[PDB]
RNA sequence: CCCAAUGUGAUUUUAAUAGCUUCUUAGGAGA
RNA sequence: UCUCCUAAGAAGCUAUUAAAAUCACAU
C-alpha cells in the first residue's frame, strides 16, 4: 500500500511537472512524494530484510533434518555391529573360564589365548620357522594345534614341501600361517 | 649438474614402476626402494649411475608394459 | 724395618697373607664418592680419603685376590665408642668384622682399628659412577664389571660399548651385577633389626658399606633404650632407588623359592590382583622405609602420594605376568543377549581400579552407551583370532581379520617446469654451496611393523623419589602463571572437523559426524561419566607420506574420538591461556614475524651475567619417556582443578588418560599389540606434557650439578647455603618448604635462563657458574638422560655459542642473524635454502605440478624465503629471486592460457604486488 | 564509460562549471549543484552494479579454469611420467643407460635385474643371430658398459646350445630366441 | 585405503561495527 | 522564504572486527 502511494503520488506530482502548474502546488506534491517514498522505502527494507531471513530459517532447518538423518544412519551401524560380534563368542569355552574366575571377573589378554579357535603366526626367515612350526602340528599357548594353510607377502598359497634352506630365497618372507586347535 | 639430474630422474622412475603396478609384488618392491632410496643419499656420481643401471633394468625386463619403440621418438 | 712388626699385627689372630698396598706405616690416598652432611658441608659428591692405610691378601698359592684388611688411627675418646657400639652389632651377619689394637709410631702409642676383608670399592662408589656416567672417565666401572665377572676386559674394544641404543647387550652386562646388589639390600635389613634390638640411633650412608654387603663406621651413632632404636635410611634408598631397575635387582622374585638354579612360578591365568605379594615385597626390602604405601593408587591422599606409590609399583610390577595387566572384562546382559565389556583396569604404576557405574541388565543403549562399547577393546579382542607375531618383541593381543595388512610408501611428485626454471638461473651446478638434500623416500610392506618396534627402547625405569619430589614443585612454579579448569561442551573450540574419528569410528565417518550427531547433553554426560569409570580405547598408527632429510619412516598415534572429546573438556581452557601469554619460559603461541623472533631472543638473555648459549637433543625422545615422567606431566597439567573436581575425580581423570595415552592397545597391520609405555603424539596434550618434561629434566641437572660439587671449593658463602639447604630440603624435610622452592627459582631463573617449545629448548646462562659447577652444562645432560631417560646423548648433536650478537645456532629448524632494520639492529630467522628449494621440486599430488592453478603456494614459501636475502654468501641470497621471478612467469602464462581458452583477460590484476619485495619485508618489521 | 548515468553526470558537471565560471547567483550554483548531486549519486548505483558483475564473472571463469585444467592432469598422468622419463634419459647420456635403451629396442631384455658385484649372474634374451653377432665375441658378452662371461646357452626349448653350433651359416637350424646365462667379469 | 595433537602465516568470501558522502522528511534557530 | 543545525529513512565509499575455506611453515 505503500508503493500504491508513492506511485499515485509520483503521477499527481508528474501531470503538474508536465504542464508546469505552481511551485506553491508543486512543493506540496513534491512533500507528498518524497513522504510516501520514505514510507515505501522503510517497507522495501524490511520486506527485502525478511526475504534475507526466510533463506537462512530454511537452511538451519535443512541443516537439523540432515543431522537427525546422519544420528539415525550412524546409530544402526553401532547396534549391528556389536550384535554381530556377539554371535563369534563360543559360549561353552567362554563360560568355563568366567565361571572358574573369584569375582566373575577376568584380564582381557587370556581371552584370545584360552578360548580362541583360531591361530595365526607370522614368520621373518627360515630359522624362526623352523623354531616355531615345523612339520604339520605344534604346540602353544599349552594347546595343540594343526595347519590348514600357509601364505606369503603376496597373498599366494605357499605348500609345506616348499618351505626349505634350500628354497628359502625363493620365497615372499613373512608368511603367514594358520592353524587350528585340536 | 649431473647428480642432480640423476637424483630427479631416479624420482620420476620409481613413479613410472609404482602406476606400472610394482607394488603387487613384495619381493621386487622391496629393491626397487632399496634402489631409490641409495641413489638419493649417494654423494659419488659412479654409485649412483651403477644403481640407476639396476633400477631401470626392472622396467626394461617387463616385456609389453611400455611401448619402447614409441618412446625412443 | 718397623713396617713388619707392625703387617704381622695386621694379619693377627686371622688365617691370612698380606701385601701392603703402599708404604710401610705413613696413610695411603684414594678419590672416593661420599654421602656426606654435616656443619660445614652437604653433597653426593668425591673427595679425598687420607685416613687409612690398606693391605691386600693373596690366596694359598701365591696370587692377589678382591679382599683388603683397611687399618685407621684415632683419638682415644672415638676408639672407645667404635668399640662400645662394636660390642652390641657383634653377633649381627651383616656386620665386618674388626679387630682393636695399641701400637707405636714415631715413638709413642696411637690407638688403630683394623677392618677385615673388604671389597675395593663401596655401594656409593658403584651409585655414583652409573649416576654420574661419562664416557672418557670409565675406569671405576670397568674395573667394577670385570672385578664381578660382569664381561672380559676385551668388552670395552667395542663401538659404543654403552650405548643404549646402539649396544643393547649392555642391559644384559648391567643385569649381572642384579644379585649382588639384592644381597645388599637383604643384609640392610638385617643390620636395621639389629640397630632396633640393640637399641642404637644412627643415620646409614652407601659408603659405609662394601659390595659384599657388610656394614661399618659405627663411631657416628649413639644409644638408647634397648627395645627402641632407630636406623634412619632416606638418602640411602633414595640415591639406590633408579640402580635396582637398571641392574635389575629383584630379578630372582620369579623363581621358585627365589632361588635363580630352580624354574619360574606359574602363575594362576585368571589372577589380576598381586595386593598381598606387594606388601609381602614391600617388608622384604624396604622395612624400615618409614613412610605410608598403598599397593592401589586409588586410596592416596594426594599428587605427592601418588608418585610416592607408583613409584614402587614399577618395580615390584616387574616380578609379575605379562598378562596380569590391561582391561578388565565382566559378563553382562543387554535385552537378554550377553556381552563382554571392561569394569576394569590393572596398571603397571597405578594397581587395581574398579569401576563405579557398572550395571549387569540393561533394557536398550543410548547414543552414548553405544560409542562407550564400540571404543572399548573387549568385544574386537574377545572376537578376533590368536596372533603369534615374530617379527617383534612387544606383546600381541589378537588379530582383528584373516589376512594381514603390509601398507607401502610411495616416491614424490617431480615438479620439472620448476627445476629446468632454477637450472636456468644457475642453481643445482656442480660444487655448489646449495644442493638438494630434502626428498619424499619410499618405503616397502615392512615399514609400518618395523618403526612400531622401536617401543622395545621404553624400559621400566624407577626414580629417585625423594628427589622427583622436589623437582615436582620447582617445575610447577613454571606454571603459576596460567588459569585452568573444566567447561561446558558449549564452549570447547574444535581447529579442524574434516579429520580422522579413530578405531572403530573411522568405518561411518569424520570427526564433524560425532560433534554433529551429539548434543551438548550427550557430550557432557560422556564427560561426566569419566570422572568415575575407566574408559580404555584403541588407538591406531599411520605413517606420514611428507618431505624430510632422512630415509626412515614416521608415524602418528591416531587416538580414538571418545579420548581426544573427554580430554578437550578437561584440559583446553589451561592450553589456550598457556597459548595466549608472552614473556614467559614455554614460548608455544609466539609468532616470527612482525618482531615476534627479536623479542623471544631478547627476553632469553634477560638480565644474565657472562652469558653463554646452549641447546641440546633427546635421543628416540617419544619411544624412551619412562612413565614415571609422564603421569608427572599430567599431575602438574591438572594441579589447576582445585576449584571444581575432587580428590575422586582427579583420580579417575588420570586413570583415564593413562588407560588411553600411555598404556594402551595398538591397532597396526589390521592387528592388536600392548603399547608398553611413552608419548603417543596425537594425544590432546601432546606438546604441553613435552614441554614439562623438557623443564623437569632442566631442573634436574641443575640439583645434580650443584649437590655433585665439593662444598669446601665453593668461594661465595651465598651458594654454600644454597647448597646445605638443597640437601636438607631433598633428603630430610617430608613435606614441601614453600620460602626455599621459591629461592631455589629465583637462583635458577636469573643464572640459567630457558626457552622451550616442546622438545626443543635454548637456554642462556651464566658461564663462570657453568665452569665452576654451580650450575649445569652439557655434561650434567649426558649424565641425567643416561639413568632417569635410559638413553646416551651424544655431545655431537648438542651446540653451544659464546658471542650473542650471532644468537642460536638452531630453534625450530631456523638458524638466526643480526641485521640493521630501519635506524637500527634486530634478530631475523632464516631457513635451510635446500628446504625451500626441496618443496618446489617435489609435491604430494599430481595438480600441485602445475604452477598456474598454484600461485599462492609460492607466494607462502617466499614468505619463508626472505630473509636469506640478507646473508653474506650470495649463493643464499638468489634462493628469494628465484621465487619472484618464477611468481611472474607463472601469471604471464596465467593470463595467456585464460586469453587462449576464454578470448577475455581478468581484471583483477592485483597479483603485480607479489613479485616485488616490499610485501615480504612487512612481513618482519615490528607495529604490525 | 558505458554507464549511461555518466552522460547525465557529466552534462550536469559541465552546467555547474559553466554557472560559477560565468558569475551566476549562489542559489542557481546550489540548484545544479543539487541536480549534480542526484546524477552522481545514480551514476554510483551503476557503478556499484557494475563493480558487482564484474567480479562475479571473473570467479565463474577462474573457477572454469581450475576445475578443466585439474583434470587435464589427473587424467594424462601415465602417458605423461612414461613421455618424462625417457625424455630426462637422453640429457644424461650416460654410456651404461644408452647401451641397456638401445638393446631393449631390438628386443636384447634381461630376465633379472642387472647385478653389480663380481661374479654374480645374469640371464638376457637373445631374438636373432644379427644381435648375437654384435653382442658376443669367443666366451664373453658385452652389456651394460661391462664384459660377462657365458656359462650356459639355451633355445626357446629349453635345450643347452654349445658356442660352437652359433654360426650365421647354421642359424636357421636353431630354436631363437636364445637365452644366454653369464657371470660377471672384472 | 588410511590420513593425530598443537601453534603460526598467507589467500578468498561473508557478516557486523564505526566513520564519511549525497538525497529526503521533520523540528528549531538565524537572517 | 532562505540559511544553518538536530533527528530519522535511503543510497555510495572506507576502515576494523568475526566466521568459513584454501595454501604454507614449526614442534
Ligand atoms: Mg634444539
Ligand atoms: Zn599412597
Ligand atoms: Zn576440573
Amino acid at each position: 500500500p505503500s508503493y500504491a502511494a508513492f506511485a499515485t503520488a509520483q503521477e499527481a506530482y508528474e501531470q503538474a511537472v508536465a504542464n508546469g502548474d505552481s511551485e506553491v502546488v508543486l512543493k506540496k506534491l513534491k512533500k507528498s512524494l518524497n513522504v510516501a517514498k520514505s514510507e515505501f522505502d522503510r517497507d522495501a527494507a524490511m520486506q527485502r530484510k525478511l526475504e534475507k531471513m526466510a533463506d537462512q530459517a530454511m537452511t538451519q532447518m535443512y541443516k537439523q533434518a540432515r543431522s537427525e538423518d546422519k544420528r539415525a544412519k550412524v546409530t544402526s551401524a553401532m547396534q549391528t555391529m556389536l550384535f554381530t560380534m556377539l554371535r563369534k563368542l563360543d559360549n561353552d569355552a567362554l563360560n568355563n573360564i568366567i565361571n572358574n574366575a573369584r569375582d566373575g571377573c577376568v584380564p582381557l589378554n587370556i581371552i584370545p589365548l584360552t578360548t580362541a579357535a583360531k591361530l595365526m603366526v607370522v614368520i621373518p626367515d627360515y630359522n624362526t620357522y623352523k623354531n616355531t612350526c615345523d612339520g604339520t602340528t605344534f604346540t602353544y599357548a599349552s594347546a595343540l594345534w594343526e595347519i590348514q594353510q600357509v601364505v606369503d607377502a603376496d597373498s599366494k598359497i605357499v605348500q609345506l614341501s616348499e618351505i626349505s634352506m634350500d628354497n628359502s630365497p625363493n620365497l615372499a618372507w613373512p608368511l603367514i600361517v594358520t592353524a587350528l586347535r585340536a | 649438474s649431473k647428480m642432480s639430474d640423476v637424483k630427479c630422474t631416479s624420482v620420476v622412475l620409481l613413479s613410472v614402476l609404482q602406476q606400472l603396478r610394482v607394488e603387487s609384488s613384495s619381493k621386487l618392491w622391496a629393491q626397487c626402494v632399496q634402489l631409490h632410496n641409495d641413489i638419493l643419499l649417494a654423494k659419488d656420481t659412479t654409485e649412483a649411475f651403477e644403481k640407476m643401471v639396476s633400477l631401470l633394468s626392472v622396467l626394461l625386463s617387463m616385456q609389453g608394459a611400455v611401448d619402447i619403440n614409441k618412446l625412443c621418438e | 724395618a718397623d713396617a713388619q712388626s707392625f703387617l704381622n699385627r695386621v694379619c693377627g689372630v686371622s688365617a691370612a697373607r698380606l701385601t701392603p698396598c703402599g708404604t710401610g706405616t705413613s696413610t695411603d690416598v684414594v678419590y672416593r664418592a661420599f654421602d656426606i652432611y654435616n656443619d660445614k658441608v652437604a653433597g653426593f659428591a668425591k673427595f679425598l680419603k687420607t685416613n687409612c692405610c690398606r693391605f691386600q691378601e693373596k690366596d694359598e698359592d701365591d696370587n692377589l685376590i678382591d679382599s683388603y684388611f683397611v687399618v685407621k688411627r684415632h683419638t682415644f675418646s672415638n676408639y672407645q665408642h667404635e668399640e662400645t657400639i662394636y660390642n652390641l652389632l657383634k653377633d649381627c651377619p651383616a656386620v665386618a668384622k674388626h679387630d682393636f689394637f695399641k701400637f707405636r709410631i714415631d715413638g709413642d702409642m696411637v690407638p688403630h682399628i683394623s677392618r677385615q676383608r673388604l671389597t675395593k670399592y663401596t655401594m656409593a662408589d658403584l651409585v655414583y659412577a652409573l649416576r654420574h656416567f661419562d664416557e672418557g672417565n670409565c675406569d671405576t666401572l670397568k674395573e667394577i664389571l670385570v672385578t664381578y665377572n660382569c664381561c672380559d676386559d676385551d668388552y670395552f674394544n667395542k663401538k659404543d660399548w654403552y650405548d643404549f641404543v646402539e649396544n643393547p647387550d649392555i642391559l644384559r652386562v648391567y643385569a649381572n651385577l642384579g644379585e649382588r646388589v639384592r644381597q645388599a639390600l637383604l643384609k640392610t635389613v638385617q643390620f636395621c633389626d639389629a640397630m632396633r634390638n640393640a637399641g642404637i640411633v644412627g643415620v646409614l650412608t652407601l659408603d659405609n658399606q662394601d659390595l659384599n654387603g657388610n656394614w661399618y663406621d659405627f663411631g657416628d651413632f649413639i644409644q638408647t633404650t634397648p627395645g627402641s632404636g632407630v636406623p634412619v635410611v632416606d638418602s640411602y634408598y633414595s640415591l639406590l632407588m633408579p640402580i635396582l631397575t637398571l641392574t635389575r635387582a629383584l630379578t630372582a622374585e620369579s623363581h621358585v623359592d627365589t632361588d635363580l638354579t630352580k624354574p619360574y612360578i606359574k602363575w594362576d591365568l585368571l589372577k589380576y590382583d598381586f595386593t598381598e605379594e606387594r606388601l609381602k615385597l614391600f617388608d622384604r626390602y624396604f622395612k624400615y622405609w618409614d613412610q605410608t604405601y598403598h599397593p592401589n593408587c586409588v586410596n592416596c591422599l594426594d599428587d605427592r602420594c601418588i608418585l610416592h606409590c607408583a613409584n614402587f609399583n614399577v618395580l615390584f610390577s616387574t616380578v609379575f605376568p605379562p598378562t596380569s595387566f590391561g582391561p578388565l572384562v565382566r559378563k553382562i546382559f543387554v535385552d537378554g543377549v550377553p556381552f563382554v565389556v571392561s569394569t576394569g583396569y590393572h596398571f603397571r604404576e597405578l594397581g587395581v581400579v574398579h569401576n563405579q557405574d557398572v550395571n549387569l541388565h540393561s533394557s536398550r543403549l543410548s547414543f552414548k552407551e553405544l560409542l562407550v562399547y564400540a571404543a572399548d577393546p573387549a568385544m574386537h579382542a574377545a572376537s578376533g583370532n590368536l596372533l603369534l607375531d615374530k617379527r617383534t618383541t612387544c606383546f600381541s593381543v589378537a588379530a582383528l581379520t584373516n589376512n594381514v595388512a603390509f601398507q607401502t610408501v610411495k616416491p614424490g611428485n617431480f615438479n620439472k617446469d620448476f627445476y629446468d626454471f632454477a637450472v636456468s638461473k644457475g642453481f643445482f651446478k656442480e660444487g655448489s654451496s646449495v644442493e638438494l638434500k630434502h626428498f619424499f623416500f619410499a618405503q616397502d610392506g615392512n615399514a609400518a611393523i618395523s618403526d612400531y618396534d622401536y617401543y622395545r627402547y621404553n624400559l621400566p625405569t624407577m626414580c629417585d623419589i625423594r628427589q622427583l619430589l622436589f623437582v615436582v614443585e620447582v617445575v610447577d612454579k613454571y606454571f603459576d602463571c596460567y588459569d585452568g579448569g573444566c567447561i561446558n561442551a558449549n564452549q570447547v573450540i574444535v581447529n579442524n572437523l574434516d579429520k580422522s574419528a579413530g578405531f572403530p569410528f573411522n568405518k561411518w565417518g569424520k570427526a564433524r559426524l560425532y560433534y554433529d550427531s551429539m548434543s551438548y547433553e550427550d557430550q557432557d554426560a560422556l564427560f561426566a561419566y569419566t570422572k568415575r569409570n575407566v574408559i580404555p580405547t584403541i588407538t591406531q598408527m599411520n605413517l606420514k607420506y611428507a618431505i624430510s632429510a632422512k630415509n626412515r619412516a614416521r608415524t602418528v598415534a591416531g587416538v580414538s574420538i571418545c579420548s581426544t572429546m573427554t580430554n578437550r573438556q578437561f584440559h583446553q581452557k589451561l592450553l589456550k591461556s598457556i597459548a595466549a601469554t608472552r614473556g614467559a619460559t614455554v614460548v608455544i603461541g609466539t609468532s616470527k614475524f612482525y618482531g615476534g623472533w627479536h623479542n623471544m631472543l631478547k627476553t632469553v638473555y634477560s638480565d644474565v651475567e657472562n652469558p653463554h648459549l646452549m641447546g641440546w637433543d633427546y635421543p628416540k625422545c617419544d619411544r624412551a619417556m619412562p612413565n614415571m615422567l609422564r603421569i608427572m606431566a599430567s599431575l602438574v597439567l591438572a594441579r589447576k582443578h582445585t576449584t571444581c573436581c575432587s580428590l575422586s575425580h582427579r583420580f579417575y581423570r588420570l586413570a583415564n588418560e593413562c588407560a588411553q595415552v600411555l598404556s594402551e592397545m595398538v591397532m597396526c597391520g589390521g592387528s592388536l599389540y600392548v603399547k608398553p609405555g611413552g608419548t603417543s603424539s596425537g594425544d590432546a596434550t601432546t606438546a604441553y606434557a613435552n614441554s614439562v618434561f623438557n623443564i623437569c629434566q632442566a631442573v634436574t641437572a641443575n640439583v645434580n650439578a650443584l649437590l655433585s660439587t665439593d662444598g669446601n671449593k665453593i668461594a661465595d658463602k651465598y651458594v654454600r647455603n644454597l647448597q646445605h639447604r638443597l640437601y636438607e630440603c631433598l633428603y630430610r624435610n617430608r613435606d614441601v618448604d614453600t620460602d626455599f622452592v621459591n629461592e631455589f627459582y629465583a637462583y635458577l631463573r636469573k643464572h640459567f635462563s630457558m626457552m622451550i617449545l616442546s622438545d626443543d629448548a635454548v637456554v642462556c646462562f651464566n658461564s663462570t657458574y657453568a665452569s665452576q659447577g654451580l650450575v649445569a652444562s652439557i655434561k650434567n645432560f649426558k649424565s641425567v638422560l643416561y639413568y632417569q631417560n635410559n638413553v646416551f646423548m651424544s655431545e655431537a648433536k648438542c651446540w653451544t655459542e659464546t658471542d650473542l650478537t650471532k644468537g642460536p645456532h638452531e630453534f625450530c629448524s631456523q638458524h638466526t642473524m643480526l641485521v640493521k632494520q630501519g635506524d637500527d639492529y634486530v634478530y631475523l630467522p632464516y631457513p635451510d635454502p635446500s628446504r625451500i628449494l626441496g618443496a618446489g621440486c617435489f609435491v604430494d599430488d599430481i595438480v600441485k605440478t602445475d604452477g598456474t592453478l598454484m600461485i599462492e603456494r609460492f607466494v607462502s614459501l617466499a614468505i619463508d624465503a626472505y630473509p636469506l636475502t640478507k646473508h653474506p654468501n650470495q649463493e643464499y641470497a638468489d634462493v628469494f629471486h628465484l621465487y619472484l621471478q618464477y611468481i611472474r612467469k607463472l601469471h604471464d602464462e596465467l593470463t595467456g592460457h585464460m586469453l587462449d581458452m576464454y578470448s577475455v583477460m581478468l581484471t583483477n590484476d592485483n597479483t603485480s604486488r607479489y613479485w616485488e619485495p616490499e610485501f615480504y619485508e612487512a612481513m618482519y618489521t615490528p607495529h604490525t
